[PDB]
């Protein structure tokens, strides 16, 4: 039994002596509401669909349908828009369905029911529902001809049902299709950096966080955490993610204004021995301390907390989101240095930080670190301790990457940030 | 409180491994800010310092708690942009390595990015930051200017064996001994230079190996280090056994 | 002076050419495979991102002759050779001689100062309002055509075209433009090159079926359509229409599926004569509507399908029982109703301008078939011929679709053969009624408008006929590499 | 001995690399037994020998497309063998591999108990069909063939329900393919070196088959794996890895005298002088493997300089040990375990391991080794380049398949993974020479290698 | 399993890995499987969790809590800790060497992760992987 204190954002008591099985995915009362909302909610580019009926672009990149503009107007009457895809996506009245228009009718957020959800077997059901609301009323409710049709169809959908994305269409959610899972459970990983950083408002805490919710719960529906593993996954999931007994916070304030990634290793190997966790083993000679762990669960949980330390205080000192490639890889390297020990995750959380060094400055299309997440070939591997600190970085920039959190994430951004559970994961998960 | 024991080892190469993760190198010769600045090679030298997104003070941050903790150097706190130094060092006992430079860089610096080859060593940073990380590795024992030589591209030469006067064999020479001291123009880019650096007296070559980060058969072996190898067998089996079952 | 046959030599249409139907096939002719080579190797990314990227991020200084050094930078480096100076293999010149790569700008003044050697106009390809509306597609946008080599995709696979696209592209940016072969803006380039401002004419496939991305099931008939030139080059739209319905059918109906009997399909003129016979009609009957242009055209009305449909029909059935020339097959009576609905198809989309117009003159030229002749193609023909009518102007999810957005993954048309370049010659006819510039993808219209292409895309089936008598010369052969 | 430059030994400038790779992707082995069983259950014919040989000169002239170009395909023929004597004599000389033959007696032996009594036929459809398009109509080349070689052979009309049934028993219910289906990013269809497994590339070549030692087993997969998967499904820098230059070579003879000498005769051929896999025994292994190769460097200069990059120091390290510890176990995740030691161990005493990723897959890798987790643990004969950790740098992938046969060889095993395979590529007509993958570059490299697929017939000159 | 145990039979049509036979009586004690199985699946005790085994303890039929179908996006959740629960099972009670933890693993997953289905794992749903499904939303109608 294991049972930390839950701290904030900005490192404030909120839930004291939880125990770490109350915050599994499959037990914790917020997670599912998180999981539930994200496999239930989904964005609608209004602006789009018109820019895509008008100038005849849609089905793709760079494409053009041309000499058959449609030329309506869905931006101005955008809440009429509202209730009656409201109407369409409903499965009763009133259920739990909510059509929200936001930004003065450039965007839509559509909540697909929860019986929806529950009457398919995965969470396309939203996608496919809202989108085709959505056709059904721009056709119906303005008018469209008998031949006409299948251009107002594909300004919403992409080239579906030729390509099994909806490429080029204006409906998506935060979760991808099925069929772009590299493996099996990863339906909860495909959610880019740039999303989580979007979404909670480029808090570094928050996105670290909730990026932390979103892993485990792909760990936990992966079957990675059956028998003794899902204590050693939740205990990082309550150390490094969700601030538990505010060590984290602690080290970055300790490190603050002077701090490099060896005064962080210092702090958590300082709090690890103090603590018992761990433990002289031998000693060499020349008096080389070799360490030996009492509890390993709790030994990786202090070294993921130490990871996401680090990264805050090695990317906070730059302002820049390119130091994750190598922040996680030294911290783990020095922690394995200093004490003898494994890092986080026995090195899986340094290997994908090799990884993601090599895909993020060079040759390879891997790009900047916006756009890496837990379904991505790189950064898979690891348990679910990499990528919070993935989105904290991407949280945390200040300007200097051009594949930023606007370009590719402004739609899900600024839909999303909408739900007091998004923007405040810590928050909802703690339930003060 | 917890004094950082760094590394395993008795031996020499240990206590300079020690010594370059730890930053307790002493300087052996000065470099001017006019001639590295030149030699860094993003901007014009003695200039003012460029650009990539405004000044923080200007343009804000976020509501965000790592922000209003974490200072952010002055080298970001004028929004420069971020550039990069980097070298070769040789496999014949040069002082540092590729992986030990970007410890000390991890350890010593705030806001730094290094990344490890097998031939290349790079630090990425802000333009005030880099500077003086970059100033910090030429100005000390940590780089030997016979070995340790900035490249920017086409940098072979870190197994590559030296020449008969310990420098390494460069495709495009950076740095040259003649004159006595060692003296460079270029910049880590392959793009001449009007002046001049000179960098000062390469070390010995029993001076090298004295200095030395590389375990090496010649000079000392790594078999005999039983300390290290002992480093390397617990955490692989703790790899192996805790990834197998964490208990 | 004598001889027998069983099979009826076919004459490639429009063309005196002529080739026994078991040697027009993907194994025997080369152009076959090397139209679909040259599918394969193409890829284009857009150039803009990565300049605002060097621009903004290095402070480089973006300007036209650093980019014509970026391009021969890259032209050198692309046929496989090396760039940056890591002691990497180089591919043999000899091999890798079909590789170039060609810019296209919608800015004319940028477009004047960058080395025309590199640079494919837009003025200089196009008329006037076919350039007027491709500038004002894509934008004052810069996008470059790349052609990786074609043993490179011969040897592997389609799907690496993308990719060795991308780890040739960076090279080149970091020898013309000076970075440090490994940093945090090349990721940013590569990944511009590769996801970003990549687009590909073949997507992905669902992993049910059997095949990978980048395979003619993900190439859309409008991608097929932008792909063939014909309509940059010639002005008779009925001519465009069937150059890409010989196009489609060899490269859909014969390569990405396997009685070989759809090559009649572009052979013996019968597609043709149906053609032109209701183009006159629809210029007798909706006062010259099938015309070139805009306002011409009549509005896609459901009789006006109905009767170009049902007379074109009753044309073609009339010509086959007055003379049953392309009959008397072995496996005879299938290509009898492909022919008759290409037509039909093509005759409703050349008077209306709407694509789904075209198909439902398909899907009724089948229904008149089969019921004035009591028989409907072979075994395996109408799955789609008997949902597709109801399938055209649906909005459904895995139902409703243009043409022009079309493609062999669509679920109806995956498995069935002699339908699919019908199709794509109906998403042609659709445009190329109104004289548009493009169809959907204008990024390949461009592209493809090159002759420094082995394949020759302004007239597919000539190309078609003129490799199936053995002068045509493919590029993928390993010449050197083997023994004499 | 006949070693040449890299330039002309990269895979688009040697023709024995392309045809190797065309020779495993327009492979496919189809079961033969139950579409005799409904035959003989609801066909009403009697299924015999004269049948067989009928069948087999029927799909064997029909491969060409017949009753495309006859001239052009001609690498194309179906060849049949069984685990089964009783019917193996029966068929025509022409159409058969005896496993009996091509074998020594407790090889067949193991092939035998591990089929059963199961007949197999292996198709190789024409490699101008598999260089046009992927190599994934092989499946549906092949179908179709046996589809019309049944209605040809066997006299029973097209569109019958019985035939329904026989049509769905010949070809989709027993096909061994090469290489299944691809995830999301990198998603190709089956029969793609992707899919194709460490375990499928060490039955695919032969040396198993044809050399009792089995250091050069396990060294002629691992040049046929570094050429195979990194070339061809990640490529490049410094494309000859680990097949020239010989160091590997050295390092294993070496550690297989060292084994030899600390354990009991531990490397030779025999399960029953086998050590059990402990770390120790990995432990001790390895690291005398990477310590001997590191004084090799170290003391021979001049070959630290050949190997100019970190990446294939490192390579050639960890695979030497990793043959070295599967050999000694006659475990294959002891091999592994071996390897991500030597990486370790080379990484501190030289303080620089290899290119910005080449440590992906090695940070991650010890731990990984004897795991159970779900996407997590998995036997090295069954693991390949769809791996989770193995899936996009190169370098690798060659030693872990080598590593695999070292298992599988150094007990003297008759296959690593597939009996299937083993026999089926165990047919001496096939152009490409998979007994002896690494000659067969030297010969594609010097331009002595003449491939199929060509199209020199039906273009000008 | 039993038989892939023995054997060495696991991971698809044909494998066989050859040597590493671990011999185990699967079905003679498949009573206590099945409560170390119901206790491995199970989110807590006495929730909508229920392992049986069939008649002559040659099978046993693992049903995943509703709990672990919430808290999972897609479906087969059910399957990978059916699968992992088992594999733990015969891992605890073997006793086995962790050098032979992989083949007790992939007797059961089979040749996943390298499939992109289990192809040979003895663990089988009756939907079909989500990536194998041939639209959106068409993984509940895969029901011969």
């Amino acid at each position: 039994s294991d049972t930390v204190d839950i701290y904030d954002d900005r490192g404030k008591l909120l839930e004291s002596n939880v125990d770490i099985m109350s915050l599994a995915p499959t037990r914790n009362a917020a997670i599912k509401k998180i999981i539930l909302d994200t496999k239930r909610s989904v964005a609608v580019s209004l602006a789009g669909i018109q820019g895509a009926l008008a100038s005849g672009k849609m089905g793709g990149k760079g494409r053009q349908i041309l000499g058959r503009g449609l030329n309506y107007d869905l931006v101005g009457n955008a809440d009429a828009i509202a209730e009656n895809v409201k109407n369409l996506v409903q499965v009763d009245e009133g259920d739990d369905t909510s059509v929200k228009v936001i930004k003065g009718g450039k965007s839509l957020l559509i909540q697909a029911p929860s019986s929806r959800i529950a009457a398919g077997a995965d969470y396309m059901s939203a996608t496919t529902v809202g989108a085709a609301a959505v056709t059904q009323t721009i056709i119906d409710m303005f008018g469209t001809d008998m031949y006409d049709a299948p251009i107002a169809k594909s300004a919403v959908w992409g080239s579906y049902p030729q390509t099994m994305d909806l490429m080029g269409g204006n409906v998506q959610g935060v979760l991808s299709i099925p069929q772009n899972n590299e493996g099996l459970g990863f339906s909860l990983r495909n959610i880019m950096a740039n999303h989580i950083a979007a979404i909670t408002s480029r808090g570094a805490m928050n996105a670290a966080a909730l990026s932390s919710i979103y892993e485990q719960s792909g760990i936990f529906e992966m079957g990675g955490a059956v028998g003794m593993f899902e204590r050693h996954q939740l205990l990082g999931l309550a150390c490094q993610g969700l601030n538990a007994n505010n060590v984290v916070y602690d080290i970055v304030k300790e490190n603050g204004k002077d701090g490099t990634i060896g005064t962080v290793i210092e702090s958590i190997v300082g709090r690890a021995v103090e603590d018992g966790v761990i433990s002289v083993d031998k000693t060499a000679p020349s008096g080389y301390k070799f360490y030996k762990a009492n509890d390993v669960p709790m030994w990786n949980a202090y070294a993921a907390a130490g990871t996401l330390a680090a990264t805050f205080v090695n990317c906070g000192a730059g302002r820049a989101a390119q130091n994750v490639s190598s922040t996680l890889l030294y911290f783990n390297d020095i922690l394995e240095k200093e004490t003898g020990l494994p890092g986080c995750d026995y090195g899986k959380v340094q290997g994908v930080a090799v990884g993601f060094s090599f895909f993020s400055h060079s040759i390879y299309g891997g790009g900047g670190p916006g756009v890496f997440n837990g379904n991505h070939v790189v950064t898979r591997h690891s348990r679910g301790f990499a990528i919070p600190c993935v989105c904290a970085a991407v949280a945390l920039d200040a300007g200097t990457q051009m594949f930023t959190i606007e370009s590719t994430s402004g739609l899900i951004g600024d839909v999303f940030g909408s739900i007091e559970e998004f923007r405040q994961p810590i928050k909802a998960v703690a339930g003060a | 409180a917890y004094e950082a024991q760094y590394y395993p080892g008795a031996t020499s190469v240990g206590a300079n491994r020690r010594k370059h993760m730890s930053g307790k190198l002493e300087k052996l010769r000065e470099i001017s800010d006019e001639d590295l600045t030149a030699v860094l090679g993003h901007r014009a030298p003695g200039s003012d310092y460029p650009s990539t997104h405004p000044p923080l003070a200007e343009m804000g941050e976020p509501a965000c708690s790592i922000r209003e903790a974490v200072a952010a150097t002055p080298g970001a706190a004028a929004g420069d942009r971020v550039r990069y130094v980097q070298f070769a060092d040789s496999m014949y006992n040069a002082p540092a390595t590729p992986y030990f430079r970007s410890y000390f860089a991890a350890i010593n610096f705030r806001g730094v990015d290094p990344g490890t080859l097998s031939g290349r060593q790079i630090v990425e940073a802000r333009e005030r930051d880099m500077e003086q990380c970059a100033k910090v590795q030429m100005e000390t024992e940590m780089t030997d200017p016979a070995l340790a030589g900035m490249r920017g591209a086409t940098v072979h030469g870190h197994s590559v064996r030296l020449q008969e006067d310990g420098v390494m064999f460069d495709m495009l020479d950076r740095r040259r001994l003649e004159g006595g001291v060692i003296i460079m123009d270029k910049d880590q880019v392959a793009i001449p230079l009007d002046r001049k650096v000179n960098l000062g007296k390469p070390m010995s070559s029993e001076e090298a190996a004295k200095r030395t980060t590389i375990y090496r058969v010649d000079n000392v072996a790594f078999r005999d280090d039983a300390e290290v190898i002992e480093w390397v067998h617990r955490v692989f089996d703790q790899r192996t056994s805790y990834g197998f079952q964490p208990k | 002076p004598l001889g027998q046959r069983a099979i009826t030599p076919y004459t490639i249409s429009g063309t005196d050419i002529v080739a026994e139907p078991d040697d027009l096939h993907y194994v025997n002719n080369a152009a076959m495979q090397q139209m679909w080579d040259d599918i394969r190797r193409t890829c284009i990314v857009g150039l803009d991102m990565a300049h605002e990227t060097l621009e903004k991020r290095l402070g480089k200084e973006v300007t036209p002759e650093t980019i014509n050094h970026y391009l021969e930078t890259l032209n050198h480096a692309m046929p496989g050779a090396a760039v940056v100076q890591e002691m990497m293999v180089e591919t043999h010149p000899a091999l890798v001689d079909d590789c170039y790569v060609k810019i296209f700008t919608g800015d004319d003044e940028l477009a004047d100062e960058i080395d025309k050697q590199y640079v494919i106009n837009v003025n200089k390809m196009f008329s006037e309002e076919q350039a007027a509306q491709i500038k004002a597609s894509i934008g004052k946008t810069t996008w470059q055509a790349i052609h990786i080599p074609t043993i490179v995709s011969r040897t592997t696979d389609g799907a690496q075209t993308s990719r060795w696209a991308a780890m040739q592209i960076g090279m080149s940016f970091i020898s013309a433009y000076a970075m440090c072969a490994g940093e945090a803006a090349v990721a940013d380039l590569s990944f511009a090159a590769k996801h970003a401002a990549l687009v590909s004419m073949g997507e992905m496939l669902p992993a049910r079926r059997a095949r990978g991305p980048n395979e003619p099931g993900g190439l859309s008939f409008g991608h097929l359509s932008d792909i063939v030139q014909t309509s940059r080059v010639s002005k008779d739209p009925a001519k465009i229409a069937l150059e890409v319905v010989g196009a489609g059918c060899m490269l859909y109906d014969q390569i990405w599926l396997g009685t070989q009997y759809a090559t009649a399909a572009y052979t013996d003129d019968i597609l043709d004569n149906n053609t032109y016979y209701d183009v006159d009609y629809i210029n007798d009957k909706y006062n010259g509507a099938a015309n070139l242009g805009t306002d011409n055209k009549v509005k896609a009305t459901l009789d006006v399908v109905k009767d170009i449909a049902t007379e074109s029909t009753l044309y073609g059935i009339e010509t086959y029982e007055k003379f049953p020339t392309a009959l008397e097959d072995h496996f005879g009576g299938s290509q009898r109703a492909t022919v008759l609905a290409a037509a039909s198809g093509v005759a409703c989309a050349l008077a209306t301008g709407n694509a789904n117009a075209g198909l439902s003159g398909w899907y009724l030229s089948m229904y008149v078939h089969k019921e004035a002749w009591g028989r409907l193609g072979f075994f395996g023909f109408d799955l789609q011929d008997q949902c597709g009518a109801t399938n055209v102007l649906s909005y459904q999810g895995d139902e409703g679709l243009p043409d022009e957005l079309r493609g062999p993954n669509y679920p109806n048309y995956a498995m069935n053969v002699g339908h699919q370049g019908g199709y794509a010659g109906i998403a042609q006819a659709a445009h190329s009624g109104r004289g548009d510039a493009f169809t959907v993808n204008p990024l390949l219209k461009v592209c493809f408008a090159d002759e420094l292409m082995p394949f020759n895309f302004a007239e597919p089936r000539r190309e078609f006929g003129r490799g199936a008598i053995r002068e045509f010369m493919p590029a993928g052969e390993r010449s050197l590499v083997i023994p004499a």
